[PDB]
């Protein structure tokens, strides 16, 4: 292919890279989600 | 677009290599300009070469939108003068193409083959095959019906039983509630009764024919009973069975809107009138409805502006959404405000862009019920896209605007706009189900059940476990309804959750410590599952590609029922027929059986190989189309691959 | 016959002098009187509330003074508008304002006189910014009890509004009366201006008025600095060592956070120097 | 086929992109809103109270207090401090008709 199924991967790396990286994000996201609920539930505690 | 010219047409095979990247475009494609540019391009190439493929033209037909082409496709078949492979092509236009795209074909197509075509864009013979199939293959189980029958509530009982049985009853056309008890239904009052004559018509949808004559004891011209609630069903009854195609009852209509009943003759008028015009870009119809807009009555405004967005769906009128929400600011009622805010909602759909001009008004204004429009509105134009624009104000008002109602339409916009992708929405809809406030948690019910409905997901199941054991009354029962959208045609052998949640649904309504509100929901849930007895299922996602409008419009009418009794009896435009056929070509009935590799217990309603019809028709899930292989030893053999449901062709050997 | 549920249209010039005049009745229950227009059965708005007199001997159907109402009404006609008179409304500051004997002894007269005559009650005490508080109700006849006991129709508005239920007495008069749903109808003209005449007024009253130096931060560093050794003693707290003691236990706030602002009132403040000045 | 994936993936590439945002502006508004909630709590009760005498701590989340008048009255505790100030016989200032341990 050379243009290429080569080539491709690294295309493919880059949006595997920011997928690890929006995986790092999402991670970063993952446990601030938690806070939130967490405060959320929380924010229900002074309702209860 | 021009080196995609000769990568299409390099040597060899690439023998569906176009086939499915049409597929894979139209989902990956952020900007739809460019995208049928290369598609008009692509079914030219489709002609040019040799062997002919039909389900190329069907893509396009839809897309591309184009009269005068779609005319040019089907007059050369005509010239052909071979009915058979035209055949798919014919119910293909039918069931894909919307009803403004239907009336423009059957005009210039018309002008044997003729006499063909006209009941294939009708839908006359698409009706009474699939009006055969519930029949057979319907198990009717009057069991759980009486266990919820008992209970003896004086109210929320009436909605729920005959809202229930409409169910598992629709297009058998038989009665049996009503002959059975005569004095439960008298028991009926108020709005009650209005759905008696209302879920008759459910029952009874499609069989185009008889529709007139056997509703003819509740004419409210002649008739004119006690309660002036029981006359104005009759005229809601019949548009559910004329949703999108009409017939003669236009005159029926015509009739009694002019005697009797004033003005709730025009709340079921228009909702049968619009619902009947619904997609025809029809004027009459528009102009009774602008002095019905100005009637100034609170309860008749749903009935304006929900029939005008049905009517103008899909034509954008300029006039109409100018004299609705020019009437939307000096308006003393929330009602008509609601009516007016899926009104203008339901006639902008799948824009993408025009949708948005209006979405800046909506949203921006100080009104609560017009904030709710704002959703509804950026949900249909933004239906079928995973666009990121839209989700960007959907949490704004979802979160930083202190109305709760607004919150939670806001999240139901989400099961609108991504049924293509199910999977997303149990991911953004996850952190909306810890809201302290249940009104969220509602609409984020509602989310997985909308658009998960066609899906077999587990995850949404699991999602909606610790929804019915929320404190809150109306929270369980929208994980009732939801959690009974996610089972539809799925039985034990589909996943374990459905005997327990069977289960669940009796018991709690059985129980008079249990709320009465929440309880509703429960043999609704069960109808929900039962619905069709079980046979049709409702997807926004087919290969047609369109969104189903009435589930759509029933469901979110549906959504709260609790400002308007009626607006649970217009969840009686959630109930659509749908089925295959194995049909081979015009009247004639072939006979064939064919193998398929899943258990009865599948089509059990409360192997080796099976047999299907041999057209009646008979049932299959959306799984088991993968299953199943086309007679080898059979003299009727379809010429076409088998892979989904739907009619196709059989021909003879 | 047929019967909807009730909504209530109440206009901000008509929720003045429901508190107003249970405030000047505070602590003893008033007597008042709604005024509005009855549009169809499952629709009502109260378009004003004026005050009546309060009575110090406890209330009584015969508070409420005929030709007080008479020369009233006149007074409407060369007002601005002359609408009609709907129902009554009393404050309840006491209690949990609940509907009391005399106020069921009020009812089967109102309701004669006008149809719906809706029984409104009002409380102060409940809350002061942030919440509804108030009260409605309306009498559901007890002749009824031979015929269908459960209205209305359109329910939740009810069901919703039979949250929280509010405790066991209250809800014990559910028997021979149901409550009636109350939202706004927008007034928000009146209401823009409600916020930015009390926000504009609560905003340093020019903005510019108010914009124990080394001082106070001498008192902040006494709790910047003695508070700090009590509250890191308690990591030392937490080692045990090791580990005997029942964990976890969270010091962390809520000193640590108000120290943080405690220096964010401290700087911009002090920035008035580069502020103000040039 | 390599390239129609790479042309899928990007996708929930960037819906996960804008569903940063979706957060982080959600989150900060019910921080805000949490902040406000805090209000809320030391609004309740204001004025005016009622001293009462405290008897034992029973459990979490409430405990016992006798009134001025003598009677004992079982009340929720607050829930900002469960502790330090609590101790086993102490004054504890009482709202009028909640009678609430603050
Ligand atoms: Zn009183």
């Amino acid at each position: 292919l050379e243009e290429g199924k080569a080539g491709s991967g690294l295309r493919q790396y880059y949006l595997s890279k920011i997928e690890e990286l929006q995986l790092i994000v999402n991670d970063k996201s993952q446990n601030l989600r938690r806070l939130q609920a967490q405060r959320n539930e929380l924010n229900a505690k002074v309702r209860l | 677009l021009d080196v995609f010219e000769k990568t299409i047409l390099e040597s060899n095979d690439v023998p569906g290599m176009l086939a499915y990247s049409l597929k894979l475009c139209m989902s990956l494609m952020q900007n739809k300009q460019f995208r049928n540019k290369v598609l008009r391009v692509l079914v030219k190439i489709y002609m040019n070469l040799e062997k002919p493929d039909f389900i190329n033209v069907c893509q396009c037909l839809i897309f591309l939108d184009d009269p005068q082409a779609v005319s040019d496709i089907l007059e050369k078949l005509v010239k052909e003068d071979n009915l058979l492979m035209a055949y798919q092509i014919c119910f293909d236009l039918y069931e894909s193409a919307s009803q403004q795209f239907l009336s423009s074909v059957i005009q210039n197509l018309r002008t044997d083959q003729t006499l063909k075509m006209i009941k294939i864009l009708s839908g006359e013979m698409a009706i009474e095959l699939h009006l055969q199939f519930l029949i057979r293959n319907n198990n009717t189980d009057l069991m759980i019906l009486k266990n919820t029958k008992d209970a003896v509530r004086n109210s929320v009982c009436h909605t729920a039983t005959v809202i229930a049985n409409s169910f598992m009853h629709c297009g058998t056309t038989s009665d049996q509630f009503l002959r059975d008890n005569l004095e439960w239904l008298a028991r009926a009052t108020n709005w009650a009764k209005f759905t008696a004559t209302a879920s008759l018509g459910v029952i009874h949808k499609g069989h185009e024919k008889e529709a007139l004559q056997l509703m003819a004891t509740y004419l409210p011209k002649d008739t004119s009973p006690g309660s002036a609630y029981q006359e104005g069903g009759g005229l809601y009854a019949l548009g559910l069975i004329h949703a999108n195609h009409g017939g003669d009852i236009i005159d029926y209509l015509l009739n009694q809107l002019k005697n009797a009943s004033n003005d709730i003759v025009r709340h079921g008028g228009s909702l049968g009138l619009g619902l009947a015009a619904m997609g025809t870009a029809r004027q009459d119809v528009y102009d009774l409805l602008k002095t019905n807009l100005y009637q100034d009555d609170a309860v008749t405004g749903e009935a304006a502006g929900l029939a005008l967005g049905l009517v103008m769906l899909g034509s954008k009128n300029a006039q109409a959404i100018e004299d609705m929400v020019g009437y939307a600011q000096e308006t003393q009622h929330e009602k008509i405000l609601r009516g007016l805010a899926v009104g203008i909602a339901l006639v902008m759909y799948g824009r993408m862009e025009e949708a948005d001009a209006l979405i800046e008004s909506l949203c921006r204004d100080k009104d609560p019920i017009l904030r709710r429009s704002g959703m509804y509105t950026v949900a249909m134009a933004y239906c079928g896209s995973g666009n990121n624009k839209a989700i960007r104000r959907l949490l704004h008002v979802a979160v930083s605007d202190v109305n709760d109602d607004v919150r939670r339409a806001a999240v139901e916009s989400l099961g609108f706009i991504l049924f293509r992708t199910p999977e997303q929405c149990p991911s953004v809809v996850s952190l909306l189900s810890e809201s302290y406030n249940p009104h969220v948690r509602y609409g984020a019910a509602m989310a997985l059940g909308i658009c998960c409905a066609g899906t077999g997901n587990k995850e949404a199941i699991n999602l909606l476990e610790p929804m019915t054991n929320d404190p809150v009354n109306y929270v369980r029962q929208g994980a009732l309804i939801a959690s009974a959208l996610i089972m539809i045609q799925q039985t034990e052998i589909t996943c374990p959750k459905v005997n327990q949640f069977r289960q669940l649904y009796s018991k709690v309504i059985n129980d008079k410590h249990d709320d009465v509100m929440a309880k509703f929901g429960a043999i609704l849930a069960q109808g929900i599952l039962d619905a069709g007895g079980h046979n049709v299922t409702i997807s926004l996602q087919s290969r047609t590609g369109h969104t189903h409008m009435p589930s759509v419009v029933g469901v979110l009418v549906f959504t709260q029922f609790w400002f308007w009794f009626p607006l649970s009896h217009f969840l009686s435009l959630a109930y659509t027929p749908t089925c295959v056929i194995g049909l081979n070509k015009d009247l004639k009935m072939p006979k064939v059986q064919y193998k398929s590799n899943c258990k009865p217990s599948t089509f059990a309603y409360p192997t080796a190989k099976a047999k299907k019809k041999e057209k009646n028709p008979a049932r299959v899930m959306p799984a088991q189309l993968k299953v199943l292989t086309m007679p080898e030893t059979c003299r009727y053999q379809p010429f076409k691959p088998l892979s989904i449901g739907g009619i196709i062709i059989l021909k003879d050997t | 016959a047929v019967d909807t549920a009730e909504q209530v249209y109440i206009s901000s010039l008509a929720l003045l002098k429901m508190l107003k005049h249970g405030r000047a009745g505070v602590p003893m229950e008033v007597m008042g009187l709604m005024l509005g227009e009855f549009v169809d059965d499952y629709t009502v708005r109260v378009i004003d509330v004026f005050a009546m007199p309060q009575s110090g001997t406890g209330v009584s159907v015969e508070a409420v003074d005929p030709v007080f109402q008479a020369k009233m009404l006149d007074m409407l006609k060369q007002t601005g508008r002359p609408e009609m008179v709907v129902g009554w409304y009393h404050s309840h500051p006491g209690f949990g304002c609940w509907l009391s004997g005399v106020d069921i002894n009020t009812q089967q007269s109102f309701e004669a006189l006008s149809e719906r005559a809706v029984a409104v009650v009002v409380d102060p005490i409940q809350s002061v910014k942030g919440k509804v508080v108030i009260d409605a109700f309306r009498l559901i006849n007890a002749n009824m009890m031979v015929l269908g006991h459960e209205p209305r129709q359109t329910t939740s508005n009810l069901g919703h509004l039979n949250k929280p239920s509010i405790q066991a007495l209250i809800h014990g008069l559910n028997r021979h009366y149901y409550s009636i749903t109350i939202n706004y109808r927008k007034n928000e003209l009146e209401q823009k201006m409600l916020l930015n005449l009390h926000k504009k007024s609560w905003m340093e009253g020019l903005t510019l008025q108010d914009y124990v130096v080394k001082e106070m931060l001498e008192l902040a560093k006494n709790y910047n600095k003695a508070v700090e050794e009590e509250d890191k003693m308690t990591p030392e707290q937490l080692a045990i060592k090791n580990v005997g003691k029942q964990d976890p236990k969270r010091h962390l706030e809520e000193h640590v956070d108000v120290l943080m602002t405690s220096n964010i009132v401290q700087c911009l403040a002090a920035m008035l120097d580069t502020v103000v000045f040039k | 086929d390599l390239y129609s994936r790479y042309k899928k993936l990007q996708q929930e590439l960037e819906f996960l992109e804008v569903q940063e945002e979706y957060i982080k502006d959600e989150q900060k508004n019910l921080k805000k809103e949490f902040l406000h909630a805090q209000e809320e709590v030391k609004r309740i009760q204001s004025i005016p109270l009622v001293i009462g005498q405290f008897l034992e701590a029973v459990d979490q989340n409430t405990a016992i207090v006798g009134s001025t008048t003598g009677s004992n009255y079982y009340v929720r505790i607050l829930s900002t401090i469960d502790r330090e100030l609590l101790k086993p016989n102490a004054s504890v200032a009482l709202h009028k008709h909640s009678n609430a341990l603050v």
